[PDB]
């Protein structure tokens, strides 16, 4: 195949995670 | 009618790093144990 590197600016790569204790 | 041969889908699948990727790590203070020798608080008393 072929490489392609994504343009995801930086502002969209954040994360939030909620979770129990299990 | 035309064929998909030059024109075909393409699937994608990301390199994923995670094979070289860090570990998390936990810390622990290592505390100065009263099982070893440790001082004490000097409550003192007076004899009168």
């Amino acid at each position: 195949g072929t490489l392609k590197t994504s343009n995801l600016p930086e502002e969209l790569r954040k994360v939030f995670i909620t979770y129990s204790m299990d | 009618v035309r064929e998909p041969g030059s024109q075909a889908c393409l699937a994608i699948d990301p390199l994923v790093g995670e094979e070289g990727g860090a570990a998390v790590a936990k810390l622990e203070p290592h505390l100065q144990p009263r099982g070893q020798p440790a001082p004490q608080p000097l409550h003192t008393l007076v004899l009168a």
